[PDB]
């Protein structure tokens, strides 16, 4: 079971927590069940013990007191003599205490004495005598209790006082340990995405994944808690309670012990059900953040083109058959919760009623009564801990869904290992042999690309639109594995390498750029490697943007908010730009680079290449066929295949697709 | 409590199924009582051999009706407290739904995309249990409590229920205390929620620059803090949450000393009867659980007391642009005037429009060209209206942009923005934004405009191909002829080219190009480009430089002017 072995792994390696939290809940449940049995000790011992016989003893008892010149000695108190004089009871009728001095009785029935206490139990009252024992000889009889209630009553309040801390430490680790078992989780999950491949991320919205890591992981946390808690107390009570009831009785605790089935029928009844529901309810919620994830970044052009009540309704969809589901999880927490076990435990009463009703018949169980009252609070104290658990089950039903839904994330089968960047320079050889791409199965993207890429070159990459250029990128970036063919940095195939290796080869301007929450160094930078703000300002300057520095007031440590929102789409790229330029890459790759950026800094753009472009191997994928004029070598393709090649001398002497474009491009004056 | 007084709004909607709930909660607490009682009568009755056979036919009848009541009628409160609870969650969704659907920019670049969904998936749920099982237990607590009081006022005294209560306020004040604490505690800790989500988000939403650079390792690093950050103020909430539990426990078993003592005390002074002081007890031993139920009680509140607060801080943001309570009756716009428009950025501190005057007569099609961040699309950002109007005036035949009901003015415009924004749908259904009632004859003829029918015929479905997240299972030409395509479906009045052709080619452009020209023949048109040969039939052409217009006219003038257009058009043609 993935579910139930995996929960109890991360539970096993924080097992100091958990094992010292059990320990302190196990010593407060101790204490707190102690406590009402001092108590009625207490009672039983000082303030009801003046109803149990006194024998009629001497003086120097070692513990005596005086009324009407006879001091008596109660029954605990006295020594050890055997039937000393006699039995002289004490009887409280009404409110107030009378003496039985005259002789002994036998079991009690209270009846007004009018100085003859007459004790009407079965036909022997013999209504022997009483004297009323006023307020000052009733204290007198009563200060010895006093002392021992003082000396008693401390033990409560130790016992109290000394346990306040093992509740909160109980708590607190319990706590501690789900907040660390949620934590590890998430780095867990964390750490497998960023081992899955793009496909991955390409077909699964943004709001999915999020849901997969943090929405999911904060329901497991009462697992952990609560439910652990409730566990450990009712099953520290109930054991209690039958251990109680096996010694009282036997035949009568055994069918007790059959509540225990039940429960574990009524989980598996309940989980069957509440399992369906819970799914469904969590499926629907990674919709509803994919559904606020989704519009939210796209809000401009809902509003724009008057979309909003058919997003809406989109969204009321979900929301009504996540309002549905929780609904129908009503139910099934209506049918099974206090409520049944408050029907079991009137049927449990009335079979007790129907089986004894049948033996009062012939008065047995009365003549047997002394195993009824014990019993009884012990069936009513058993099914307070059961209402304690039983309303757990919600909470561990959902746990285990959104674990499994966790889990079915961190065991997926598709996974790319991992490396450690380059450790020599790459000389900048890069080919392409025979290359044949495929994203969908049986579409050849790329079919037969075959080129090679030398030191302090540039290729340069042209075509129409849906060639299949940024594809070759993919390829090259291994974002994307090939089908037929190899590519080859140097003399190594790409495959062999690791990826981190490769990617370290080799930056890149992507297509859109995409910038990160922080300042624009830290997106020029991406907080690594050498950040000397010297070597930023280079990178900015080299791009061209060193208006748009001195357009912010605190340059390159102006705040970009999320996705640069509150930049324009071209300073957006010239920042990209200057990221990638950065680095100092043995490979620069540039996806339409200039393609929000004017001519004027494109010209700059141009002029910084050249410099430094002698050494350093460079792809140019551009629609402005003039910042490619100059290249070593230009490749038009043509539904992914590369139809002509050569310098642009070639290129135009032989007309052709690029002949045609360059003069289209050309003024046609 | 503060969070049901801010919940007034809904329990007055709400008040005939809360109504029947607390009144059969009552009636169950009753029903339950009665068990007790009628247990103990059959056990007593079966001590003298009175129990005759009718007795159990009796005893049998009244338990199962009993058991059958309390059942159904404890289904039936639960159905309706806990069910609007959910309602609860439904109707907040439905309205945060609805004031994110009418919020503009400036309110996306103060709140967080991470953020705002943690608002309405976990502050939704911490609210919830507010009005379900936080209501329950308030009443259900109260009702019991109030039991146990009047029942020891009664049936055994006075003095000795006045003598254990006297913790009572102690623990009121310490459990205050503790929820005021929490109640802060709580909302620093939801707020890491939506940190971790928009971190999250960050890390998905570019992978491919993190992998590109290799920033793995310095990407799960972030994410650990990130982690440990949300878990240091997840424990600072422990801190007190633990509180909730001692404190009851140890101001309840003071009541329970207090009360032993006092009755002790009056026994021996002969007060009590000494079968008064066992039930005292008795009842005494009840108190605690009430008890724990107010401590978890005010531990719930304050936990929807933060995030009903968040909520309602997202629900109470005034509108940036304000519909016109008095709109105008314009039908279609005429002239596009600018009058000394001066307009700056929320965040920004320097004019990024300056003294913009310029006029677009009806049917003429404009360009704007100009350096990177010159204004270029603040002007069509200006006619969109997605931030608060600046200085000046934008009449649309004599009358005020702000006059004019946003609906409308959005029916009139078309826009293409130079970010590519797609959903993941088919193509037809991206290209059927701009007119969700269109025929396929419709969306066939503005794809022939954005020269898109040979892709169509290379895409492996046509129409019907999904493009991915934000249309990464296509190029950025195709998503660019495909957001033309939308923009020309509805055939606007004013058709804004925001840089709508960068990842077009030159053949594909020219095309474009050409078919733009014999489409928007006679309306209005604003194109904004950074090649000069888009331009080349506009009737204004407009040179931005830094958020003024530089220069002014039609080809012919800017090329006599010199200057940053002659420039430019040398540089790109003369090449
Ligand atoms: C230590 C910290 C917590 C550990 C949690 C263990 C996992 C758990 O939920 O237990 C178990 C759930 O068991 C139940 O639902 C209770 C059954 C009584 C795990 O459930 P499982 O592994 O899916 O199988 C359960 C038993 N079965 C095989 C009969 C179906
Ligand atoms: C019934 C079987 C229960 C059981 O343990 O089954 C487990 C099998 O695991 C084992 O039987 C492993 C026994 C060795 C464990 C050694 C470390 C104990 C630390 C103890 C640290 C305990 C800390 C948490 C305490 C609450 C699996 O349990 P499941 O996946 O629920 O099925
Ligand atoms: C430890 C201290 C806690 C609790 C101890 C409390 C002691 C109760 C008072 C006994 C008084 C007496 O003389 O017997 C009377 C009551 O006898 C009974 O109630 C039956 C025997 C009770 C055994 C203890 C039950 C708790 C077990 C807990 C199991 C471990 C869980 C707790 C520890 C983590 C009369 O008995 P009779 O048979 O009618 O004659
Ligand atoms: C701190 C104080 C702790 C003790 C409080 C006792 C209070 C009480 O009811 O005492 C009673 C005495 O009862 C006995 O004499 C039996 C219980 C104590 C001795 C046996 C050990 C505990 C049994 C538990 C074993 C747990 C399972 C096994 C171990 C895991 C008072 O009797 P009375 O009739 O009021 O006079
Ligand atoms: C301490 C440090 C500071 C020093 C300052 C200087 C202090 C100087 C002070 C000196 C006085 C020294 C004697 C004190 C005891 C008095 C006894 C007494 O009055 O007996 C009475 C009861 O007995 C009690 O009242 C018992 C009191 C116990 C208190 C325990 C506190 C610790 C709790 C810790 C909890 C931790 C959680 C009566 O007993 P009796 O047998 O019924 O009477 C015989 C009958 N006759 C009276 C009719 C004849
Ligand atoms: C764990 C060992 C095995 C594993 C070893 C290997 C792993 C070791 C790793 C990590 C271990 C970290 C420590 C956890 C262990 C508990 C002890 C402790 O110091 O922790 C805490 C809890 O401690 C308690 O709760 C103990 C009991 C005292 C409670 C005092 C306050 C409440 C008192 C009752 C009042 C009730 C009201 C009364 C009426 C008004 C101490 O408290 P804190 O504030 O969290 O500490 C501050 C430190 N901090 C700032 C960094 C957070
Ligand atoms: C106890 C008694 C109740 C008996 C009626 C059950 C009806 C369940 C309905 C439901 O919503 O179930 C859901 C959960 O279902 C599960 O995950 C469990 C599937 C159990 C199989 C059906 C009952 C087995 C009877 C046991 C032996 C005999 C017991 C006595 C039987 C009289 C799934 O239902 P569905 O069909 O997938 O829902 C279709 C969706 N639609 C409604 C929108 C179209
Ligand atoms: C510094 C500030 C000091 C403030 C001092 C305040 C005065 C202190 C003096 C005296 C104290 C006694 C009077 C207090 C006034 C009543 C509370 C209140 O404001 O109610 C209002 C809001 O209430 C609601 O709309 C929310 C009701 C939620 C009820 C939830 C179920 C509980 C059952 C509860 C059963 C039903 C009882 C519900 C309560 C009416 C009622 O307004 P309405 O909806 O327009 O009508
Ligand atoms: C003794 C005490 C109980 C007496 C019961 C007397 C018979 C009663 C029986 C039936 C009457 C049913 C009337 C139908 C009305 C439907 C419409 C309606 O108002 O629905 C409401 C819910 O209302 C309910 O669903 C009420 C449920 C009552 C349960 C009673 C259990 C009695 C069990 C007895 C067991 C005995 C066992 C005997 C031995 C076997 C809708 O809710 P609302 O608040 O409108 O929410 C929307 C608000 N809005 C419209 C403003 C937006
Ligand atoms: C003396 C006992 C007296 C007992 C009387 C019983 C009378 C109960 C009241 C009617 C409830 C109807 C109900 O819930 O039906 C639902 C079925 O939904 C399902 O099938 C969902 C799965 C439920 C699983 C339950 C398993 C066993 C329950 C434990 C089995 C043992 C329980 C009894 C133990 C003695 C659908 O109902 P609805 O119409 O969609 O929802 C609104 C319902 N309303 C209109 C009524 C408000
Ligand atoms: C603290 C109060 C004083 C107790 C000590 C005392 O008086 O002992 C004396 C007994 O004295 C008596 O016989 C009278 C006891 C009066 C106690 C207060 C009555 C109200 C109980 C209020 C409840 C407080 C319960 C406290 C725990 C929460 C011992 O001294 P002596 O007999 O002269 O020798
Ligand atoms: C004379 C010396 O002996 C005595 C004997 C019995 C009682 C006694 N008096 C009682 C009054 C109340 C309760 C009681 N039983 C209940 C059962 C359920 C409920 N709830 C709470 C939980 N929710 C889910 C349902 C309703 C409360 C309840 N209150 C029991 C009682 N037991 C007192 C002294
Ligand atoms: N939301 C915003 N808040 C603040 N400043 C902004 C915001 N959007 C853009 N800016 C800044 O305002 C200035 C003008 O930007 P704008 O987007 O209008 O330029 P543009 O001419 O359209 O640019 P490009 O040629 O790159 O598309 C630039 O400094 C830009 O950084
Ligand atoms: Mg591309
Ligand atoms: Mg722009």
């Amino acid at each position: 079971m993935k579910i139930g072995k995996t929960l109890w792994r991360y539970a096993l390696l924080y097992r100091k927590l958990l094992i010292t939290a059990v320990l302190l809940l196990t010593v407060a449940v101790g204490a707190e069940l102690t406590g009402p049995f001092i108590g009625k000790k207490m009672i039983d011992d000082h303030i009801l013990g003046i109803e149990k016989t006194w024998y009629e003893a001497a003086e120097k008892d070692k513990n005596a007191v005086q009324f009407h010149g006879v001091s008596y000695v109660r029954e605990d108190r006295l020594q050890e003599p055997v039937s000393k004089a006699k039995e002289a009871h004490i009887y409280q009728v009404g409110m107030a205490f009378y003496f039985v001095d005259q002789a002994v009785s036998f079991d009690g029935n209270r009846t007004v004495s009018d100085g003859k206490l007459t004790i009407t139990n079965g036909d022997k009252s013999r209504a022997y005598a009483a004297e009323k024992l006023t307020k000052q000889e009733l204290f007198q009889f009563y200060q010895p209790e006093i002392k021992g209630m003082v000396l008693l009553i401390c033990l409560y309040g130790g016992l109290l006082v000394f346990s306040v801390f093992f509740q909160y430490g109980q708590h607190y680790l319990l706590q501690m340990s789900a907040n660390r078992i949620i934590q590890k989780m998430r780095q867990d999950v964390f750490s497998h995405i960023q081992k899955m491949p793009i496909r991955y991320f390409d077909n699964l919205p943004a709001g999915k994944v999020v849901a997969r890591i943090t929405n999911d992981t904060e329901a497991i946390r009462d697992l952990y808690v609560t439910v652990l808690s409730t566990f450990v107390t009712s099953g520290i009570y109930m054991f209690g309670i039958f251990t109680a009831l096996f010694l009282l009785d036997v035949k009568l605790a055994f069918v007790c012990l059959a509540i225990v089935p039940i429960i574990w029928l009524w989980s598996v009844i309940y989980r069957r059900y509440a399992s369906y529901y819970n799914q469904k309810i969590r499926s629907i919620n990674s919709d509803i953040n994919a559904k606020m994830n989704e519009s939210i970044q796209g809000m401009t052009i809902i509003q724009a083109f008057r979309h909003q009540k058919e997003t809406m309704r989109e969204f009321e969809e979900l929301n009504e058959s996540h309002f549905y589901f929780q609904n129908r999880m009503l139910n099934l927490n209506s049918l099974m919760s206090h409520n049944l076990v408050n029907v079991i435990r009137n049927l449990a009463f009335v079979c007790l009623i129907w089986h004894f009703g049948g033996a009062s018949l012939n008065a047995a169980g009365i003549v047997s009564i002394g195993v009824l009252y014990a019993f009884v609070d012990y069936l009513n104290r058993l099914f307070q801990p059961i209402t304690g658990i039983v309303n757990q089950f919600s909470k561990l039903e959902l746990a285990r869904v959104s674990a499994g839904r966790v889990f079915e994330l961190l065991e997926e089968k598709n996974t790319e290992e991992a490396g450690e960047p380059a450790k020599e320079r790459a000389l900048g050889r890069v080919e392409f042999r025979d290359v044949s791409f495929a994203y969908q199965e049986g579409e050849e993207v790329l079919k037969h690309i075959s080129f090679t890429a030398q030191k302090g070159e540039t290729v340069a990459l042209v075509g129409h639109t849906g060639s299949g250029k940024s594809s070759i990128l993919n390829l090259l970036f291994r974002f994307y594995d090939a089908q037929k063919g190899d590519v080859l940095i140097d003399g190594k195939s790409i495959y062999n390498m690791s990826r981190q290796e490769l990617r370290s080869h080799m930056g890149i301007v992507l297509q859109d750029p995409y910038l990160f929450s922080g300042t624009i160094g830290s997106n020029v930078s991406l907080d690594d490697e050498r950040m000397t703000e010297e070597e930023i300002k280079n990178a900015l300057r080299q791009v061209g943007a060193e208006p748009l520095l001195k357009k912010l007031p605190k340059g390159i440590n102006e705040p970009v908010i999320e996705k640069g929102s509150t930049l324009s789409s071209g300073e957006r790229q010239l920042i990209s730009f200057a990221r990638a330029l950065a680095f100092d890459p043995a490979i620069l790759i540039l996806d339409e680079a200039t393609a929000h950026i004017d001519t004027e800094t494109e010209a700059v753009i141009q002029k910084a290449l050249d410099v430094v472009k002698q050494g350093r191997t460079t792809f140019v994928i551009a629609h402005r066929l003039s910042t490619i004029r100059n290249a070593d070598q230009i490749l038009v393709l043509d539904k992914g295949e590369i139809v002509e090649r050569g310098n642009h001398e070639e290129l135009m002497a032989l007309e052709g697709q690029y002949y045609q474009m360059y003069e289209l491009q050309k003024g046609q004056k | 409590f503060s969070v049901l007084k801010k919940l007034g709004w809904f329990f007055k909607a709400y008040w005939l199924r809360y109504t029947i709930a607390i009144v059969l909660l009552l009636a169950v607490n009753v029903i339950e009582m009665f068990p007790p009682k009628l247990l103990g009568n059959a056990i007593d009755d079966m001590k003298a051999g009175a129990f005759t056979a009718e007795g159990l036919l009796f005893y049998i009848g009244i338990f199962f009706v009993l058991t059958a009541a309390v059942y159904i009628m404890s289904y039936f409160w639960m159905h309706q407290l806990f069910g609007g609870a959910n309602l609860m969650e439904k109707i907040l969704r439905t309205k945060l739904m609805g004031h994110l659907l009418t919020m503009s920019p400036p309110f996306y670049e103060k709140n967080r995309t991470g953020d705002l969904m943690a608002r309405g998936t976990n502050d939704l749920q911490a609210v919830s249990l507010t009005t379900g099982f936080g209501i329950l237990t308030l009443v259900d607590s109260t009702m019991f409590m109030m039991t146990i009081f009047l029942t020891m006022g009664f049936l055994i005294s006075w003095k000795l229920t006045f003598a254990a209560i006297i913790p009572l306020p102690v623990m009121a004040i310490a459990i205050s205390l503790y929820g005021s604490k929490i109640h802060e505690r709580f909302t620093e800790a939801q707020n890491a929620f939506g940190a971790l989500n928009d971190r999250v988000l960050e890390s998905v939403s570019g992978v491919r620059v993190i992998r590109a650079y290799v920033q793995e390792t310095n990407d799960v690093r972030r994410f650990n803090e990130m982690t440990a950050d949300v878990y240091q103020k997840n424990m600072k909430v422990a801190f007190i949450d633990s509180l909730f539990e001692p404190t009851v426990k140890l101001l309840v078993g003071a009541s329970y000393l207090i009360g032993l003592g006092y009755g002790a005390f009056l026994v021996f002074r002969n007060e009590l009867t000494l079968g008064e002081l066992v039930s005292f007890n008795v009842y005494l031993g009840m108190m605690i659980w009430p008890m724990f139920a107010i401590g978890e009680l005010i531990n719930v509140m304050q936990r929807g007391n933060a995030s009903l607060d968040r909520v309602n801080e997202t629900l109470s943001y005034e509108t940036d642009v304000t519909d016109p309570k008095q709109p105008a009756d314009l039908k279609e716009p005429g002239d596009i005037v600018f009058s000394h428009v001066s307009f700056t950025y929320p965040s920004s501190t320097s004019d990024n429009l300056q003294d913009i005057s310029f006029t677009v007569r009806k049917g003429q099609t404009v360009g704007i060209a100009g350096k990177t961040g010159s204004g270029k699309t603040t002007i069509i950002k200006q006619l969109l209206r997605q931030y608060p109007p600046g200085e000046g005036s934008i009449t649309f035949s004599g009358v005020p942009i702000q006059q004019i009901p946003l609906d409308r003015l959005r029916g009139w415009i078309g826009y293409v923005p130079q970010d590519h924004l797609l959903f993941s749908r088919t193509v037809k259904e991206n290209i059927l934004y701009g007119k969700q009632d269109a025929t396929d004859k419709e969306v066939q003829q503005a794809i022939a405009e954005a020269h898109f029918e040979k892709d169509l015929h290379m895409l492996p479905s046509g129409l019907e191909t999904m493009v991915g997240e934000k249309g990464v299972a296509l190029s950025g030409g195709q998503k660019q002829r495909i957001s033309i395509a939308r923009a020309l479906m509805a055939n606007p009045e004013i058709l804004i080219l925001d840089d709508s052709l960068s990842a077009v080619d030159a053949k594909t452009e020219a095309a474009i190009i050409k078919n733009i020209r014999e489409n928007r023949k006679g309306k209005t048109t604003f194109i904004l480009t950074h090649r000069l040969s888009a331009v080349e039939h506009a009737d204004l052409i407009l040179v931005m430089d830094g958020g003024v217009i530089a220069e002014r006219g039609t080809h012919q003038e800017l090329l006599a002017n010199n200057g940053w257009y002659r420039e430019q058009y040398e540089r790109q043609q003369l090449f």
